[PDB]
């Protein structure tokens, strides 16, 4: 079973300054990784799909990169709305796998 | 819009059975794969099952397989996740998510991509 | 006729006339010069000749040719939709072709004295390459200007070498017409009578044709023993009836089968080995192993298993913008052929079981799996579906005998297909290319649906849910794409 | 009007530049720069 | 030119209702046997068996007359009977499945008309979106009181005669191996091999028995005690029960007249070479269990019996090979059409105050009459 | 009767295509990314001039019922009386009959003229029909025998005899 | 009749479901006919 | 009708009433009549 | 006409001809006092 | 989403004739809802 490991487990940062989270997959999954965020008491929301593509409602300050094993979620212009646990997901093959998550 | 109402609710005794329903509205029900994602208290969120738009392919997670059963009713545009012989760790709040990828019957392709539209969720205590 | 007067107009549209359809498509083309006006002998060792399975011998020619053999040439996505939702069957009748408004360019200025040579092979004396599913078809979207494909052919070989029976054809040895900027070229063709393609799906399965409410007067062997113990042998017989439909007697059986390997679109489920060529079904001819593709017509999968597809057993199309080598699964479209499951066995399953021995008190009854099954009397089957993107006709190899000539990639098998249309540039030479127009016209016969079915049919419909782009339409950059492969089988019939 | 005077559509027929010497399935993206001119006469009885 | 006349009686079916029937309607539990379909109030006429009457049928003639309605027991003179035939073959064709409900072979016997039902596409006990539903009340039909009669004529399409007789260029026909069963129980294996040892064909993940199967000789000449497991037609004797009847209550036919041009059912077709011989390797062979058609094959089709069926309907498909049906007889694309009949329901006294719902109470009623069917052979 | 065919095809069934044009159909080129564990992937490629084995074709060669291969070099032949034991035959009502001449098939592959079919010849050789007809001493082809999974690797069988299939062409035997 | 020059396919009325207990617009096990949904007349398109 | 057509409208009408059966409360009363008319 | 003679048959079908459709429906009714 | 009161008759648009009020049903032909909102319907605007 494919394992997603998201390197910062928790994080805290000043607003407006760049933040970057990455997770490394157990195998070459190409561009299949997806990114989500979950605020307390609220259902998750999709940010990035197909490694770099951003969802229609997501701000342009989010972006993502990588292929194969390694994937990064970069946040420029961090904001107070942006503090939540973040997850990475493989879409590559079932059973689907979410990363451990990063509380920011 | 796109609207997902899931209520199976429930507090059941271990080994008991429970059936989650998710009433989907606002999109073509047949052309999207529907999945259940699970989040335990104070933990990460864990994928459970997914079903093809045509219901020809149902995918279960390794811990879940053989116990839970996913199905969809095309008359009521409802996706079901009946779970039986439940265990303590099944306690969590279950989500219902629509897939991003639109599919049709005339091509063989994987039915899962990304979870575009989630749902508020229900609580299963056991 | 004249330099400053056009030789033809633009015809693109479809007429739906009663029981018939008339499609007309006009395209803009450009023909370059190939091989510097030369023939050049080609073999495999020229490119290094890795495998004897790939070893070939043939030539390349200066001539080009036209290929309209794909359906999206003659049918808009809407015309295709009208045809498939309303009709049980169709087949071509007449063909019509025009090559007009020719221009020749000296490389870039106008050369008004140059010519273009065109001829059709109506005695079918040349190697016929139009049935090989090659690229270079008239574009589906009429605003696309296309490049004529270079003609070429193969002949006999031993390895890369030729043999004594190998042939060489000179297309200059065919009388042809020469066209200047006022000349045009046209001819009419007549399709030979073929059976209607079946654009419908059976509403009944081959094994369910029975009356569910009545017993058969037939009997079958229900029990071979009374119970568990010694010497319990007995012969019991029961009535085949509603409660057991598997054992009933049937007048007809499913068609032939040649088994395929099963591959899942969920990659983890697949084996971790290079089984793409090794596990493939193939047929060997003169020591050369040729892959079986797509093969006999068989359903792609069983109910509840749509993640699987037969390895070499389906038609796979590329999406717009897809590359040539090593593309991902998303970049291709694997066609689904399940409509035919009613009469056809699943491509990835065995045809059935046979008895492999004689039972006795000393030996148990032994059965074995049928991996491939040739034609048996009583078999009925469906041919392979046709698609908007797929081939229309093929040429039947000219041989002592054939069985069910319908080609294996779909479409209409024809002993006298539409003749090939060859074209070139009439030639140290001047760098030169020609352009012009092509219009094709086909008359189609239609079989109307006469069903008494009470409930409404399945139809092909464009989705209404909002999207960034319109399907079967251009994007912002101007690229036209076909988002999916559309089969013809929607309406239903009784088996 | 329910059936007004019909629209009249006009364009320059694309004339492609020199195609490559080897066949390429992609549509031609390179064309000879071109434009046209002429006369229009319209007659309306009132 | 045979002619037959019988007396019949028609009851009311499904209380004048169309009703979905399926796998779980009968209790189900098996995928091989699962089905989905409909049961209709209509009945139908089956003369398809020879005893209802080389050679081959030419024309047909059917009559339905002497209509008598019975209300419960008093006559009802006003009531009608609806009859029609399907000459466009738009209904599912159940006449070629070898069912019961034939005209009885003995002219003084009386027979009950069997109920019309059909199956369509299923998944499990459920219906696929491609399944079809048919209301036979949607067809134009003729209504008959006690003075009215019904008749029509049918022309059989051109078919081959049925054979009625018993270094090489040609070879025997195709084989699909059946398991061999001896009429002496002590010779048979002491295990339950009825379904386990059977020859089958799987279609869409459901195993179907091969019955009767391809046309082959039942046994080697000189061995008269063996018969193919599923390979022969088995007819019941008068009085034989429905379930688990011993071997003396049935008649197991033999095809052995065709052994000249046909392979034996329980024997391999032959051998083939499985390798290249050399100085290191012996010449190896293997057994041919199933063999499809080859150029130069000749064969005889299955013989017909007095109890056996006459015709079948060739399925409508892109292709078929040797459409002659496997249970025997003359295969046809446009066979004799189905003939459908029902009693027109008569509503009881209405509630006298308006009600939206349909009328669910009717007068218990059935009809009886005569049928004559004539065929030029 | 039809005209007896008295010609040899200059083209073979497998060589019908145009050598200069790529097919618009994709085949499955690779099932693993690289060597080692967890490398499953699905890669597809255009069928083209470089690889002529994997192309799609509308027609397949005729039926075959295999013969034993006997060499004109006696030493090469096995040291046993296999003339009868190793023969392809058909059984009719308990009587074994040799298959002679049998279905019309190419007597040998191109490149080996010292071999002939055991019962498959009248020694007249049919090698001119090797274009559309398989080789009497060879297997018709390979058939997948199971469903491959993470546990089980793909497996293939040999087709010794093959009956008529839709889309087969063949040559009859020569006079 | 409709003579639209629309290139892409129209929207049609079709039966969407794949596997279901009852086919739409047909009797149930009790023999009761039912009309599952209200069907409109407007699918094909025109220019305004 | 709706998939293939841009418009429709009724043209003609044909009405028929037949096979009348009058009952008495239950047996067949053959001498009764039924009063039917249309208001045109 | 008579007690044993039918005054009509059962007509239900739909004919699709060119630019027109012809629909026909037949039902069975009961009229109380 | 709906207000917690009885507005079925009080809030319904209507037309009075000769002193008797009558509900406006279905009323003039108008789109049932704005695009993207499928959950809203006119009080007596559409057939049910």
């Amino acid at each position: 079973d494919i394992q997603m490991t998201q390197s910062p487990s928790s994080l805290s940062a000043s607003v407006g300054d760049r933040v970057t989270i990455t997770c490394r997959a157990s195998q070459t999954i190409s561009t299949n990784v997806n990114w989500y965020q979950q605020k307390p008491g609220k259902a998750p929301k999709l940010l990035i799909y197909a490694a770099s593509s951003l969802q229609s409602g997501v701000p342009s300050r989010f972006s993502g990169s990588g292929s194969g094993t390694d994937f990064t979620l970069t946040i420029s212009s961090l904001q107070p709305e942006d503090f939540a646990t973040f997850y990475c997901q493989q879409s590559y093959s079932a059973p689907l796998t979410f990363g451990e998550g990063t509380k920011v | 819009e796109v609207q997902l109402l899931e209520s199976g609710g429930g507090l059941v005794h271990p080994g008991g059975s429970l059936r989650l329903s998710c009433a989907a509205s606002g999109f073509p029900f047949s052309n999207f794969a529907m999945s259940w994602v699970r989040q335990a208290p104070g933990k990460g969120l864990e994928w459970v099952s997914t079903i093809s738009g045509s219901s020809g392919s149902t995918y279960y997670a390794d811990s879940v397989r053989g116990r839970f059963t996913i199905s969809r009713d095309y008359s009521k545009n409802t996706v079901y996740l009946e779970m039986n012989s439940l265990r303590a760790d099944d306690t969590a709040i279950y989500y219902c998510a629509k897939d991003r990828m639109i599919t049709f019957g005339e091509v063989i392709v994987k039915h899962y991509d990304a979870f575009e539209i989630w749902g508020q969720g229900t609580r299963v205590a056991v | 006729d004249g330099v400053g007067s056009s030789s033809g107009n633009w015809h693109c549209d479809s007429q739906w006339l009663g029981d018939r359809v008339i499609t007309t498509s006009t395209r803009t083309w450009a023909l370059p010069t190939y091989n510097n006006h030369l023939y050049k002998q080609i073999s495999n060792s020229t490119s290094g000749g890795s495998s004897n399975d790939n070893a070939y011998f043939g030539y390349s020619t200066p001539w080009g040719y036209f290929d309209f053999n794909r359906f999206h040439c003659h049918f808009s996505p809407r015309d295709w939709q009208r045809l498939i939702n309303n009709n049980w069957g169709f087949r071509p009748k007449r063909l019509n072709f025009k090559l007009f408004n020719i221009q020749v360019k000296e490389v870039i200025a106008n050369n008004l004295t140059s010519t273009v040579q065109v001829f059709t092979d109506s005695d079918y004396q040349l190697p016929y390459v139009l049935g090989s599913a090659h690229e270079g078809c008239l574009p589906p979207f009429p605003a696309d200007v296309f490049m004529i494909p270079q003609y070429g052919y193969l002949t006999l070989n031993d390895g890369s070498q030729a043999v004594g029976r190998s042939s060489f054809y000179c297309l200059e040895y065919f009388p042809s017409q020469m066209l200047r900027t006022g000349n045009n070229f046209q001819f009419s063709y007549e399709f030979e009578n073929v059976p209607f393609h079946s654009s419908y799906a059976h509403s009944q399965s081959l094994d369910r044709l029975m009356n569910p409410l009545i017993d058969q007067y037939l009997y079958y062997l229900s029990k071979t023993i009374n119970g568990s113990g010694q010497n319990q042998q007995t012969l019991k017989f029961s009535v085949a009836g509603p409660s057991n439909m598997a054992v009933q007697g049937r007048n007809y059986i499913p068609g032939p089968s040649y088994r395929q390997q099963r591959v899942s679109t969920t990659v983890t489920q697949n084996n971790n080995s290079e089984f793409a060529w090794p596990g493939a079904s193939s047929w060997a001819l003169n020591g050369r192993n040729s892959l079986m593709n797509p093969g006999p017509a068989m359903a792609s999968h069983k109910e509840g298993e749509d993640r699987f597809f037969p390895l070499s057993g389906s038609l796979i199309f590329g999406k717009q913008g897809t590359g040539r080598d090593n593309v991902d699964a998303d970049k291709v479209m694997i066609t689904n052929e399940e409509e035919i499951k009613t009469t056809n066995p699943v491509a990835t399953e065995s045809y059935g079981q046979v008895a492999t021995n004689h039972q006795s008190a000393q030996a148990q009854a032994q059965t074995g799996w049928v991996q491939n099954q040739g034609i048996l009397p009583g078999m009925v089957w469906q041919d392979r579906d046709v698609y908007l993107q797929g081939p229309i006709w093929a040429k039947i190899p000219h041989t002592d005998g054939n069985f069910h000539p319908s080609p294996l990639m779909g479409g209409f098998g024809m002993k006298h297909p539409p003749p090939q249309i060859l074209i070139k540039n009439t030639p140290s030479f001047i760098t030169q290319y020609s352009t012009g127009q092509v219009s094709v016209e086909i008359e189609w016969e239609l079989q109307k649906e006469n069903s008494k079915r009470w409930n409404p049919e399945i139809q092909y419909t464009s989705n209404y849910y909002k999207s960034n782009n319109v399907e079967f339409a251009v994007n912002t950059e101007g690229v036209y794409s076909e988002p999916r492969p559309i089969g013809t089988r929607y309406l239903t019939r009784n088996l | 009007m329910k059936h007004p005077p019909p629209q009249i559509l006009i364009k320059n027929t694309p004339v492609p530049a020199d195609p490559p010497t080897a066949f390429n399935k992609d549509k031609l993206n390179s064309f000879i720069t071109q434009y046209s001119t002429g006369q229009v006469s319209v007659e309306i009885e009132w």
